[PDB]
């Protein structure tokens, strides 16, 4: 990786939803479920054509 | 506990107090050493291990080297920083 | 050619290869942060690891 | 004014001092670090560091 | 928490349990756990190096 | 890589430093000084003459 | 193997080629206005020399 930059979930300048959405994202990461979705959608189409 | 240590070379023993004057560690302690070379000879001092860990500030613990006799006339160097130069 | 330009390669080259091998006898720091991950990690690709 | 003391003029302290702080929120920020190996380590020198 | 300090700039993993009772800024570098092994010798097996 | 965490910058609960410091972190990150800062300390001697 | 690995040895002939090499330790008469040139230099190769 030459450079790094992430993604996010945009919310307005003032929103009491950001704290709980952050809690939820860190939760999901701790259970690793978002990794499961990633492998379902990147690796899911990943290796059906092993050459 | 001023002690003599003279000759041509020698090692000032790391914390040599348990046998010369066995002092309780609770009270502050200090012991001086006197060195004499062979006739017509100066001295080179090279530390082989030195770590005054408990502070990098010196109102409590340190090691100092004075030139000549054990008087205040001219401090060669008192060293408190992690590393210690040769003198 | 072999005795002139020689390139040696690793026996293991992936995280999964550490499992189902049972000859390298790897390890980790005692109950630090790695064990915390391997515990409760339900991908089961590292549950053999933890076992 | 006198020969001895000099300028005893009353503005040296103004009736309402301009420079007044009523906020103590940000003073001498107390950061905190730890002696990790390649993160925060004592500098290597000979003379004392202050 | 007890406000005897402030922002503590030091490697401090952003984990779930801390996040309830602290506030963390956005990460300034990422992490992960990886293997560590010795790269191989050219010492051939010598049984059949042919 | 197996997992991902993030080293961060602490701050007391509800202190206004968060939104004033994350912007600075992002400025440094996308302004390019962070990579040189990392390399100046992680570099070491490098790869010697095993060639 | 011996002959064709010896024949393609490259003895040092320049400062940068020296900088890439590691075994041969460097030096200069200290603070004799020579090493200070490396001290205050801006060029990358001389910077790694001074490092
Ligand atoms: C006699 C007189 O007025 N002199 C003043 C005095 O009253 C005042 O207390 C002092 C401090 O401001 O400065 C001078």
């Amino acid at each position: 990786l030459i450079d790094s930059k992430g993604y996010g979930v945009g919310t307005p300048m003032g929103s009491p939803y950001r704290d709980k959405i952050t809690i939820a994202i860190l939760q999901l990461q701790e259970e690793g479920k978002l990794h499961m979705m990633k492998e379902k959608w990147w690796r899911g189409n990943g290796c059906p054509e092993e050459e | 506990c001023q002690f003599e240590l003279s000759g041509a070379d020698g090692i000032v023993r790391s914390s040599q107090v348990e046998q010369e004057e066995k002092t309780k560690p609770g009270q502050a302690v200090d012991c001086i050493w006197t060195i004499k070379a062979t006739p017509k000879a100066k001295i080179y001092l090279r530390f082989l291990d030195y770590q005054m860990e408990h502070s990098n500030e010196c109102k409590r613990n340190f090691v100092a080297v004075y030139d000549g006799s054990s008087a205040i006339e001219n401090l060669k160097a008192k060293f408190c920083s992690t590393v210690a130069n040769d003198v | 050619a072999f005795l002139t330009v020689e390139r040696m390669e690793s026996p293991i080259d992936s995280a999964d290869d550490l499992a189902k091998q049972t000859k390298i006898e790897y390890g980790a720091v005692e109950d630090g942060a790695t064990m915390t991950f391997f515990k409760k990690s339900k991908i089961s690709t590292y549950d053999k690891m933890w076992a | 004014w006198d020969p001895a003391s000099g300028l005893n003029m009353t503005e040296s302290q103004k009736g309402k001092p301009a420079n007044i702080t009523d906020s103590l929120s940000n003073r001498s920020l107390i950061v905190t670090t730890i002696l990790e190996e390649p993160y925060v380590l004592f500098k290597k020198s000979d003379k004392p560091l202050y | 928490i007890d406000h005897k300090a402030d922002l503590a700039v030091a490697p401090l993993a952003i984990t779930y349990v801390r996040e309830k009772v602290i506030d963390f800024s956005k990460p300034f570098m990422t992490l992960g756990i990886s293997i560590l092994y010795r790269k191989p010798n050219g010492t051939n097996p010598g049984v059949f190096s042919f």
